[PDB]
């Protein structure tokens, strides 16, 4: 019957919203992790720059060039992680809007189906009442 | 120390998972609090 | 609507539009329920 | 309100605003209880 079918659909939606919430939480965690990684890498680059300055103090131009290489690697990694974070943010916003839309769909479908079923039941009850009013059988005493 | 850092990263991931759901109308509720604070400030100015 | 007014206080025009959407949904539901109540009243009078 | 006046004495405008918030909460509760009392009075007269 349609009652059971739509009822099961509502129940499945109850699980789907939780699944999407879990996905959103995972995306939040991923973006936080990449933010931390890029943020610490930027500081490692500054530390290597300080080592380069120490080299500039006297002599070790080789140490300065090594520190420059470390800086280049770190900044490239930071740019890559920034791009990854942008992708994660875009995905998070997409999933957030999808969750909002899905919640709206679920709520509207559930409430509309429930009210429709209730009104149909009321209408059929009223029709049955009218039939019974027209279906009175007390006239059978005409036989007696 | 590495193991302790992984735990911290897990905490940050949990914070992100909370933030993705942290969007609440309480932000709009906070405007009412600021309006009430301004009203009390206006009343205090009247007292002067 | 009061939340929309709070939004009108400063800034959150988005909050105002969201409240307007809530108002539209609520008034549509109210109209539907008013029609349903009219049907129920007609049925009640018929049965009476 | 008297605490708010004490605040008005010198300095603690924050205390004044806090007292104003307490006043708002108390007056809202008083209005709600007045409405409830009106309902109780109507019910009492009906039952009488």
């Amino acid at each position: 019957d349609p009652e059971k079918v739509l009822e099961q659909a509502v129940i499945d939606m109850q699980e789907d919203l939780v699944q999407l919430r879990q996905a959103v939480a995972r995306t939040i965690a991923e973006e936080k992790r990449t933010e931390q990684r890029l943020n610490q890498d930027t500081q490692e680059a500054k530390k290597w720059e300080d080592r380069a300055k120490l080299a500039l103090t006297n002599g070790e131009e080789n140490l300065a060039r090594e520190a420059l290489a470390r800086k280049k690697s770190l900044t490239d990694t930071a740019a890559a992680y920034q791009t990854q974070l942008a992708q994660q943010r875009t995905m998070s916003e997409n999933l957030r809007r999808n969750l909002a839309a899905l919640e709206a769909k679920i709520s509207e479908a559930k409430t509309k189906k429930n009210m429709l079923q209730a009104r149909a039941k009321a209408a059929k009850a009223n029709a049955e009442l009218q039939q019974t009013l027209g279906g009175l059988g007390t006239s059978s005493a005409t036989s007696a | 120390f590495e193991r302790m850092e992984n735990k911290v990263l897990d905490m940050e991931a949990t914070s992100q998972a909370a933030g993705e759901l942290a969007g609440f109308g309480i932000e709009n509720q906070f405007a009412q609090l600021e309006a009430s604070s301004g009203v009390e400030d206006e009343l205090a100015a009247l007292k002067a």
